[PDB]
DNA sequence: CGGGAAAATCTCTAGCA
DNA sequence: ACTGCTAGAGATTTTCCCG
DNA sequence: CGGGAAAATCTCTAGCA
DNA sequence: ACTGCTAGAGATTTTCCCG
C-alpha cells in the first residue's frame, strides 16, 4: 500500500498519512479516518 | 552505517535533516539517508511538481463567474476552440445560471459543464435545468481552480479587451457583449491560425463529419484479425502496421505476425 | 467506395498532447476516431491518444490553399 | 497536376463545380475554380431574419438564419431600440451575421439599432420567420408546462428546435445544418483569400508574355496563358509581383 | 494592400484586432499588420516575459522582515550562500532594524545591503547606522518582490522549519533560533553540496584568498601586450589565448595577432 | 527614439508612451510628464 | 613563484549565469580575478564574468578527496 | 603519483605535514595524510569562552572564539539562564560551536542553558576572556559618545574589534582569521570523512593478501600493504567492502 | 563491451503575501 | 540609474561495476 | 549551393483573485 | 473517482528567394 499525504483545499497545513484509494493523472482519491477526499497531485504526497 | 542511522534518527528527530545532510554527516548511503527523511511526517510539506492537463473533448464547456465594476459577469467557453459566451446576470443566484445554460445548450451543443462549487452552480435550478438538457455536470476539485484554467484565463482576457473597449459604450453589458464579439471574431490564433468563431465551427462540422465518415467505414470495412492471440476487429491498416481493437483495448502490431480474415 | 471514405479521414488534422506534457504536438494525421480513443500518424509514428486530449480540425484554410 | 485536361473535359461534359474536381481529380482548390471559372455557360450563411412575437402579454425576439432555419430566440422586456440592439449585438457576437432582414418597425429602425449595426458592421434591409415563428409558438405551448416563467419555456423551445426537430434531406438539425454551412462559409473566404492573394503576380516562363499565377508548389507553378492551364517546372519560370 | 491598410485602421480602431486577424483578413503583410497594431496604445498591454537577475556579489545582504503568530522577525540572508540571520524583534521600527544591521555587519562583511521601502528601512536611523559602518544601501523598484526573491525564498523556507520544529519550544524566538541553526547547519545541498554556513565561509574565504593571490601575481607579472592596436595589460595567458584589459575592457583575443613584451 | 509603456507599481492599468532615458538588465528607466521612474522589464514595453 | 599562483587560482571553481539564462552554470575554472569581472574557463571555452554573477568557492570536499 | 616515494623522503627529512605534501609534490590529501601517519616519531575551531561584564549597572554577554579572538557579544536584560540560553542557541546558529567554557555561575549552570547545549550539541566545562573583555569596554569607552543607549556602543566596539583591529603575523583581523579557522576546521572534517569512508574497504592487486585502500582514481589505485604504499592499475586489481 | 544499478542532472512547483 | 528565487519530487541521462 | 530575409517555432510571463 | 491555461513579446531555428 501506499501512504499519501496532502495539502488539503485552503488549509496551509499537510496532514496524513492517508490511504491511496485511487490514483489519476492529476488527482488522487485518499481516505483520511472515513473521510473520501479528492486531492490533486500537486497538493499531495504518495509514499 | 549500521551505527550512524541510529545516530542519524536522533539527530533528524531535532533538526529534520535533508537525506543530504544526514548522508554527509553520519555516512549513510543516499538510499538509507532518503529512507531515514521518507518516514518524518514532520517532513511530508511539498506535492508534486506537474500539473494536470483539463479535458478538451468538443463537447465539454467551462462555466465561471467573474465581477467588473459591481456587476457580475457569467462567462463560458467552449474548452476546444476557446469560444466565449458572457452576459452580465444581476446576481450569482442559481435561477441566473440555469437560464444562462438553457440559452447556451439551445445555441451550442453542450454535453458536459464543468464548474467550481460556488452556490449558483451547485444549485437545483443548474441541476434541473442540466438534466432537463441532457448536460453532465463536473465539479472540479474544491478550491483548484487550476481545474478551470481555460475558463479563468478566458475571464483574463476578456477583462482586458472589456478595458480596451469600454470607452466605446455606455453600459458594461454593451461593453461586455462588443468584447464577445472581439474575441470571437477579431482575434486570430491558435492551432489553425483560427478565430475562435472559426474555429468552433470547425471543431464541430468535424466531429460531425469524422462520425459519419466511420460509420459508414465500420459498416463496410468487416474483418476479424488474428495476431501472435484471439480474433480483433481491424480498426485501420497501413505502412506496416495493424491497430486493432481487442477486448476493447486497442493497439497497434506490426504488420507481421498479424492475419487478417 | 472505402478508399475514399479511408483518405478522406486522412484530411483530418489532429492536435493531441500527452500524460505530462502541456505543449500541444503539431498537426498528426486521422487514421481512426472511436467513442474514446483517436489513432492517428505524426511522423510516420502511429500512436493512440485519449479522446479527451486531441482536437481534430480540417484547416480550412490549409485545404483551400491544397 | 496531371489530370487537369481530364477535369477540363469533365466540367465540358457535366458543367460541375470546382469543389467535385477538387475532391474527385485530386486539384488545388484555386486550379478548379479557375476551371470553373473559364466557361461563361456554367454563370446568404450571413443573412438573419429577424421579427418580434408576442405571447401571453410579452414580446419574444426571434432571429432565423434563412439559410439553415437556426433559431436564436428570448424573451425581452420592451418593444424597444435599445432591447433590440441588445440582442443584435448578442447574436453578431456569436454568429458571423451580415445582413439582417427585418419590417418597418420602431426598434428595428431605430438609431440605436442603427449605431449596434454599424459597430458590428451589419447591413439592415426592410414568409420565413412568420412559419417559423408558428413552430416556435408550437413548441412553447408543447413545453410550457415543464417551466414556470415564459422566457424558460421560450429557451426550451429554442433548443427542441435548433437540436431535436429533425428534416429536410438526410435528417439534420439546425444546429447541424447551420454549422456545416458557416462551415462552408469560412471555406469559400479562405479561397477567396487565397485568390486575391496570388492574382497580384505575373509569371514568365521557358521568355514568353505574361501570364497569371494559379498555384505555386513545390517542384511545379500551375499558371494560366490565353485561356490555358499550364504547368512548368519552378526552375524554368520566374514569378514577379504586379 | 495600401488599400486595406486604411480598411484595417478604421477596424483596429472599433475592435483593436491582433495583428493576425488583420493580417488574414485586410491582406496585409505580417509587418504592416504588426505596424498597425504597433501604434494603437490601446493595445499596449503587456510587458516582457523575462525575468532579471539579482545580484549575488560576496558582499551583499538581502533583508526583510515576516509576520508569524502576531511577532515581526526580521530575516537577513547573505545572497551568495543562502545564510541566514533572524530575530523575533518587538516593532518594525527604524531603531529595531538599524540595531539588527549594525549586530550583522559586526560578525560578517557587509557592504551592500539590499531591502524594499517598507519605513524600517527607510528610516534615519538604519541610514545613519549603515553610514557608521560603511554599509551601501539599495532599495529595489517599489513594489517589486522579485527584487528581493532570494530573501523572499528564505522567508518561506525559514517559516517552513518553524513550523517544523514550533512544538520543541515555549516561545517564538526559540523556535525562529532553532529553525536558523537547522538552515544554517542541518540542510545540505547547492552549489558545493554545502551547508549555507559552510557555503558561506567558503565564500569569504575563497574572497579573501584570491584577492590575496591576485595581488601577488599583479605585483610579480608586468607586461604589455599588442594586439592587432596600442598597449594593453596582460591579466591571463594559455592554451591559445590572451585575455587582456585595455582602456578598461576586458577582451579575449587569440595568441596569433597579439604580442607580448 | 523609444516609447515605453508600462505597467506603474501596483495600479492595474497600463501607462505610456514615455521616453527611455536607461535600459538595463532587468529594469529601464523612464520619463513621464517630467517624472522619472524605474520599471521592470517584465512590466514595461519599448518600441 | 609566480607559476604556483596561476595554479592556485586554478583551482578555485566559479558558478556564475548569463544574461538572460536564470540556471546557474556548471563549476568553471578561475583565470583572473578583478575588482568586477572574472575570467573563466567553462568547458574549454574562456569566458568573462561580471562578478556579480559569479559566486567563487573552493569546493573543500572535492578538494579533499583529490 | 610517481612522486610518493619523494614524499616520504621529504616526511623522513624535515617531518612536514600532509597539507605540505598535498601542495608541493601533487597527491590526494587521504595518500599525504597516510604517509604522514605511518611515522610515530611525527606524533579549537569549535570551542568559545563566554564570561558576563558589566557595564553603566548594564550585563554584557561575551562569547570569544578561543582560536582566533573573534567576539560576539550583547547587552543582556539580566544575568539569567533564559537570557545566556538565548545568546547560545543565537551563537550556536550562526557559528559552529562545539564546547562552550563557562565559570562557576548561575546562569551557566542552569537547567534551560543544559536544555540549550543539549538541543545544539555543545558540550560544557566549567585568562583570554579577561583581556578581550577588557579590550572590548576600551572600543565601548572609545565609542561611547557615538550611540545614546549602551547597546549600539557594545555593537560597534563589536565591529571594531572584529574588523577594524589588526594585529598577529600578517595583520588579520579577528573575522579574518576565524573564517580561516573555519575553512581549516571544513577541511578537516572532510578529509575524515573521506578516510572513514575508504577505511571499510580490502583491495586484492597482481592474488596477494587484504590491503587497505587509499585513493581511487581513474587509471590507478593507490594502497597500502605492509606499512609501504603502492600503486596498481585498475584492471589488475580487485576492492571489496569489508 | 554491456546491461543493471546508482548517481548526477534535469524539470518543474509553491510560497514568499 | 536595475533585475526571482529556493529546495524538494519525479523523470531523464550519465557514470560505474564487474562479468 | 548560400547568405539574407521572412516566417514559423520556441520560451516565458501575468492574470485569472 | 481528476487534472492550468492563454495570448502576446522577444529569441531561435527553419524555410525561402534568387543569384
Ligand atoms: C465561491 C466560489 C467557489 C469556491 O472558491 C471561491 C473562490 N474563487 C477563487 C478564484 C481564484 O483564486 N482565481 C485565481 C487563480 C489562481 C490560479 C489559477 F490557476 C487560476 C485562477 F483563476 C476563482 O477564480 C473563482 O472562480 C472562485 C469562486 O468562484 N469561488
Ligand atoms: C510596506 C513594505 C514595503 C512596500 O510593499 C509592502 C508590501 N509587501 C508585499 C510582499 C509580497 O507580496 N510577497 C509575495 C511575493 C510575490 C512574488 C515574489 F516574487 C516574491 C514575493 F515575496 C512582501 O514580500 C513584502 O516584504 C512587502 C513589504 O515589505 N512592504
Ligand atoms: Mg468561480
Ligand atoms: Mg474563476
Ligand atoms: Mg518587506
Ligand atoms: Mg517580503
Ligand atoms: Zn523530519
Ligand atoms: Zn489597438
Amino acid at each position: 500500500n501506499f501512504r499519501v499525504y496532502y495539502r488539503d483545499s485552503r488549509d496551509p497545513v499537510w496532514k496524513g498519512p492517508a490511504k491511496l484509494l485511487w490514483k489519476g493523472e492529476g488527482a488522487v482519491v485518499i481516505q483520511d479516518n472515513s473521510d473520501i477526499k479528492v486531492v490533486p497531485r500537486r497538493k499531495a504526497k504518495i509514499i | 552505517f549500521l551505527d550512524g542511522i541510529d545516530k542519524a534518527q536522533e539527530e533528524h528527530e531535532k533538526y529534520h535533516s535533508n537525506w543530504r545532510a544526514m548522508a554527509s554527516d553520519f555516512n549513510l548511503p543516499p538510499v538509507v539517508a532518503k529512507e531515514i527523511v521518507a518516514s518524518c511526517d514532520k517532513c511530508q510539506l511539498k506535492g508534486e511538481a506537474m500539473h494536470g492537463q483539463v479535458d478538451c473533448s468538443p463537447g465539454i464547456w467551462q462555466l465561471d463567474c467573474t465581477h467588473l465594476e459591481g456587476k457580475v459577469i457569467l462567462v463560458a467557453v467552449h474548452v476546444a476552440s476557446g469560444y466565449i459566451e458572457a452576459e452580465v446576470i444581476p446576481a450569482e443566484t442559481g435561477q441566473e445560471t440555469a437560464y444562462f445554460l438553457l440559452k447556451l445548450a439551445g445555441r451550442w451543443p453542450v454535453k458536459t459543464v464543468h464548474t467550481d462549487n460556488g452556490s449558483n452552480f451547485t444549485s437545483t435550478t443548474v441541476k434541473a435545468a442540466c438534466w432537463w438538457a441532457g448536460i453532465k455536470q463536473k465539479f472540479g476539485i474544491p478550491y483548484n481552480p487550476q481545474s478551470k484554467g481555460v475558463i479563468e484565463s478566458m475571464n483574463k482576457e476578456l477583462k482586458k479587451i472589456i478595458g480596451q473597449v469600454r470607452d466605446q459604450a455606455e453600459h458594461l453589458k454593451t461593453a461586455v457583449q462588443m468584447a464577445v464579439f472581439i474575441h470571437n471574431f477579431k482575434r486570430k490564433g491558435g492551432i489553425g491560425g483560427y478565430s475562435a468563431g472559426e474555429r468552433i465551427v470547425d471543431i464541430i462540422a468535424t466531429d460531425i463529419q469524422t462520425k459519419e465518415l466511420q460509420k459508414q467505414i465500420t459498416k463496410i470495412q468487416n474483418f476479424r484479425v488474428y495476431y501472435r492471440k484471439g480474433p480483433a476487429k481491424l480498426l485501420w491498416k497501413g505502412e506496416g502496421a495493424v491497430v486493432i481493437q481487442d477486448n476493447s483495448d486497442i493497439k497497434v502490431v506490426p504488420r507481421r505476425k498479424a492475419k487478417i480474415i | 467506395e472505402l478508399q475514399k471514405q479511408i483518405t478522406k479521414i486522412q484530411n483530418f488534422r489532429v492536435y493531441y498532447r500527452d500524460s505530462r506534457d502541456p505543449v500541444w504536438k503539431g498537426p498528426a494525421k486521422l487514421l481512426w476516431k472511436g467513442e474514446g480513443a483517436v489513432v492517428i500518424q505524426d511522423n510516420s509514428d502511429i500512436k493512440v491518444v485519449p479522446r479527451r486530449k486531441a482536437k481534430i480540425i480540417r484547416d480550412y484554410g490549409k485545404q483551400m490553399a491544397g
